[PDB]
RNA sequence: GAUGUUAGGAGGGCAAAUCCGCCGAAUUUAAGCAUAUAAUUAAGCGGAAGAAAAGAAAAUAACUAUGAUUCCUUUAGUAACGGCGAGUGAACAAGGACCAGCUCAAACGGUUAAUCCUUCGUUUGGUGCAAACCUUUCGACGGAAUUGUCGUU
RNA sequence: UAAAGCUAAAUAUAUGUAGGAGACCGAUAGCAAACAAGUACCGUGAGGGAAAGAUGAAAUAGUACUCAGGAAUGAGCAAU
RNA sequence: ACGGACCAAGGAGUCUAGCAAAUGUGCAAGUGUAUAUGAUUCUUUAAACAUUUUACGCAUAAUUAAUG
RNA sequence: UUGUGUUGAAGCGAAAUACGUGAGUUUUCGUGGAACAUCUCCCUAGUGCAGAUCUUGGUGGAAGUAGCAACUAUUCAAAUGAGAACUUUGAAGACUGAAGUGGAGAAGGGUUUCUUGUCAACUGUGAUUGAACAAGAGUUAGCCGCUCCUAAGGGAUAGCUGAAAAGUGUUUAAAGGGGUCCCCGUCUCAAAAGGGAAACAGGUUGAUAUUCCUGUGCCAAUAGUAUUAUGAGUUAGAUGGUAACAUAUAUAUAAAUGAACUCCUUUACAUAGGCUUUACACUCGGGGUGCGUUUUCUUUGCACUUUACCU
RNA sequence: UUUGUUUUGUAGCAAUAGUAAUUCGUAAUUAUCCGAAGUGGUAAGGACUAUCCUUGAAAAAAGGAGGGAACGGCUUUGUGCUUUGCUACUCUUAAUACUUGUAUG
RNA sequence: AGCACAGUCUUAACGAUGGAUGUCUUGGUUCCUACAGCGAUGAAGGCCGCAGCAAAAUGCGAUACGCAAUGAAAAUUGCAGUGACUGAAUCAUCAGAAUGCUGAAUGUAAACUACACCAAUUCCCUGGGAAUAGUGGUACUCCUACAGAAA
């Protein structure tokens, strides 16, 4: 016999993900002292569509604390969160929709 | 036409300007050839050979004086130093190849192979 | 159909895959993968194979000028010290 | 490595081969005050301009260049209107 | 095509130059000849 | 260890008939075929010389004993291996070619690394028309080396 | 007397180069190639790959001249 | 039934190893001088010639798994 | 061993009151023009052809046969020429019918282009033609493109595997730049239709034109010092409008201080539908100019009546 | 220095070019190049509406902004800083001259 | 000036086509003998050039069918031309000089004659006088030495 389609899938030639227009990997903020002992609030500036997935992504701007400047994060948006909203991430963040808390 | 031995005694000026005027007349001959004229085309060979001779003498003089400049100094440029085969260059010197320790040297001086006869 | 298996498809034969291969000078340089089918030019080695005596012998040493080794030939029967010249007349 | 032989880069005698005398070049000489030269392919605009300057006492408004199929370069040299192309062409042949 | 590389154009020129007959003064004492439509350069 | 367009050097690629390592088939034969054979072959990868590789016994023998390696004649299609089928298959002695032996480690030397290299100079003479080459030992400098060079056996 | 190392000769050479030979082949043979041969040519490519020698002692004897033809040619009382 | 339109040239039981039989030849219980050596041989000659009084093969004895 | 050859060898064609049973042998004539036998005996082999859909080469009958059938279609006269159905010119009849055998390009080709000759072969008939043959010539760019950027992706570095060959490409990398210690940071290739500094018109050659000429522009670059001149601002940075915002018109709107560090915008983006504006296209009427029809009619039918980039 | 009325100019390019004509030795002269509209074919732009479990590149390069680091000139004390006496001064374009390797493409 | 029927087949003589046979052989083949590495001092291989008229092959490298030197030594010639009355014409040898762009190719690249950085560079006279945008260097790994940084 010959190599079957399922076996050909793992070679990754034409079965690689079509990702030309993807907006970026959806990851929340990297763990930081601010999240360990407090809250850091990021402003959601836009809710965009990632062509691969069905869930909308949220672009959240945080103000860097180590240096002057802003950092942009691509989170997976929860229902009801809206542009211009401030979301709090950290241990002391209030329990509200869109906030990132330790479970 | 010019021979090498006559201009072997010239200085580098009188060699270079002679080369320059030879090249100028060769260029004139080539221009005439490019035009409809072809009467003097046979002189191109002679002028080219004279240019070659002048260049040969000049380059040999320059190489000789460069070798004189780098006389000894044990660190001549690569083109100035010997152009043997690469393997020959990398070979151990005869002195290094024949080098022997004190022990075997004294052994061979004390007991050399010697000539003899048989009755 | 019209650009069928034979003449019709042959009509679409433009766009070469091989070109001149600056190392060999032979039109065997694959343009897409940037590699010569004859000598493997990007590779340092020459891409010879023992199963092709013909291919070996049509581009071995001696099929070209041998600009330098033919010059160094005959030096063994002369053994002139480098820099030496014949005695002048 | 040190070199002692005199430089074998292309100088004026070898950058410019000879003037062209085809019908097109000949008519250009008086029509538009330009000369036509055959040159080695490694010459460039500056090379030809400086070489014609140092070969004949003329300067050029502009030099145009093409590479012929015969392995040489053709230069259309527009001499400045200060002097005349016909007189220099007559001077050199 | 009209668009060419320098090396390709020089090769075309050399191929054209090598397509000329043997001079008569030499014949007074060629087989490697091609036509553009019959045998393609392939180079 | 890093880093250096610091000074001086080396490797790379071609070429292979002979040569040295690796990797590695199947056709074939067995009147089928699977072990076996083809074959420690072909193909593939790498590495040297005018030869290479092997080589001065942790060797044979069992004799009245031989004495590094290689090759030739022979041992010998033998001992042996093998669906003990097809097939495969050495070694010692014997006669010859050639013939060559050696040094590290370890030991010993501390009233003294006794060694080595780099660079800069000096002359002892010689063959060359020249270019260039062979000999020369007084050093000085800077290093390496006792985490061990050299001498002795 | 293992677990370190060096070593010439006798040995081999379908390679390259240079000599010398033969109960060999004699242009469909002998190398593929006696020659402008790994050439011409074919294939996108890896690769495939020919055919083709001889006037005469001398062209420093390669056909002068005439006639007929547009010419190629032909013929001759003409010619090597 | 298959091959053959025609002509020319080319075109197929050979070479080596090993065994035996047959026959010719030499010597004969011996036969073969292997490799190698020497020799005023060295165009031929890469062949011819030669071998200071247990090299080896085969034969000269067979039989047995075998000590024998 | 012992012979033949320029007073003609081998070979070849035809033969012979020839010999043999036969394979063959031997002779004659002609051709040929330089080697050839040995049968005295023996040694040696790539040693004997009718076949193998045998190999290579040459040549037949088929046979002056099949055939020279798409693309509506040619005709008259003249020129050239040795020669004209298929070369050129004029006239006529027609075709292609802007989805064109019309103009521009790409891929591919590579001199087929142009001029002048020219016909051995080719141009499946002819051929004086030709993309054939021969000799010359021809391709001009700051503005058209490549070159630069990045994409799908490719190669390479560091490592890590692997005998290597090779496989992957940040998986323990101390890996160039900026300001003046710190910040950022793999390299390189990949688009002649993506992104992108800047040109138009008229003319010109046998063959080149946004490339040449003429004229008019545009873009980029332009180092240091010192002079002038232009403008602003200043007793270290201007001013108007409530505001949306506007203002430097010097040859030329050049200057409206501004570091590190930042944050944005442009580049920069799908499809469908209609509505609308402009330019180009087409068309109608008037005026002018030229031409055409005119037996009859016709204030008529046709052509020209143009205006680039830049400011 | 404001608002109403006329002439000129194809707004400059520009008529000098082009085109179609009439003549003249065979290169020059002359005349025209202006009065209004309709159709919607093509192209581009605009402002929109709608569709997607499809949302339809990147970088080179360029620009804007936030911020407010640095600060006149001539002379002078001491060790770039406090100081004394006087003020016309800083940028921006263009040209020129000299240095800079030959300072447009 | 007259006569043969035509076709088909057979034979002979002479021709045409074809290239066998014979004879030649600056070639091959096999054996023997001898020597044997080339390369960052840039190889083999590939391109591109070079002659007065010059396509190929052969030779050569911007000094380009050849320079210099050494030995022989008068031719070389298709034309043109060049040669002494022997560094000159031509052979042979080949040691000096020169040896384009590439290629392991090695500054970065490559269907680019594209793009860097560092020294400006080269030549002439015996410190001046010129000319040049031209010339060198810059790969990766490793060894010896050195350098200043680090714990």
């Amino acid at each position: 016999g010959r190599v079957i389609r399922g076996q050909r899938k793992g070679r990754g030639s034409i079965f690689k993900s079509h990702n030309h227009h993807r907006k970026g990997a959806a990851k929340l903020r990297h763990l930081d002292y601010c999240e360990k002992k407090g809250y850091i609030k990021g402003l959601v500036k836009d809710i965009i569509h990632d062509p691969g997935r069905g869930a909308p992504l949220a672009k959240v701007i945080f103000k860097r604390t180590e240096k002057y400047g802003k950092k942009e994060e691509l989170i997976i948006a929860s229902e009801g969160m809206f542009t211009g909203q401030y979301i709090s991430c950290g241990t002391k963040a209030p329990l509200s929709v869109g906030n990132i808390l330790p479970i | 036409n010019v021979k090498a031995y006559e201009l072997r005694t010239l200085k580098k000026k009188e060699l270079l300007d002679k080369l320059d005027e030879l090249k100028k007349e060769l260029s004139g001959l080539r221009i005439s050839k490019a035009l409809g004229n072809s009467a003097k085309n046979s002189k191109i060979h002679g002028v080219r050979k004279n240019v070659a001779r002048v260049l040969t003498v000049y380059n040999q003089k320059r190489k000789m004086e460069l070798r004189q400049l780098y006389k000894n100094k044990k660190f001549k440029p690569y083109n100035l130093r010997k152009k043997l085969t690469k393997n020959k260059r990398l070979q151990l010197s005869p002195k290094q190849k024949a080098a022997m320790t004190l022990r075997q040297k004294k052994k061979v001086q004390n007991f050399p192979q010697r000539k003899y006869l048989v009755v | 159909g019209k650009a069928g298996k034979g003449t019709g498809s042959f009509g679409k034969r433009n766009g070469k895959t091989h070109f001149l291969c600056l190392r060999c000078g032979k039109r065997s340089y694959h343009l897409q993968k940037k590699k010569c089918a004859s000598c493997g030019y990007p590779s340092a080695k020459k891409r010879r194979f023992n199963w092709s005596v013909k291919a070996k012998r049509r581009n071995t040493t001696g099929t070209g000028r041998c600009r330098y080794i033919k010059t160094l030939r005959r030096k063994l029967k002369n053994k002139f010290t480098e820099g030496s010249t014949p005695k002048p007349k | 490595i040190v070199k002692s032989c005199h430089s074998k880069t292309l100088d004026k005698y070898g950058l410019i081969k000879y003037p062209l005398t085809s019908e097109k070049a000949m008519k250009k000489i008086e029509e538009i005050n330009t000369l036509v030269f055959m040159c080695d392919k490694r010459a460039n605009k500056k090379n030809i301009k400086k070489s014609v300057k140092n070969l004949f006492g003329i300067e050029c408004d502009k030099v145009n260049v093409l590479n012929t199929l015969n392995g040489d370069k053709k230069a259309y040299v527009r001499l400045s209107g200060e002097h005349d192309a016909l007189e220099v062409a007559n001077k050199i042949g | 095509g009209s668009i060419k590389r320098f090396r390709l154009k020089q090769r075309l020129g050399k191929c054209r130059r090598q397509n000329r007959p043997v001079p008569h003064w030499y014949r007074l004492k060629n087989t490697k000849r091609r036509h553009w439509r019959r045998t393609k350069l392939g180079l």
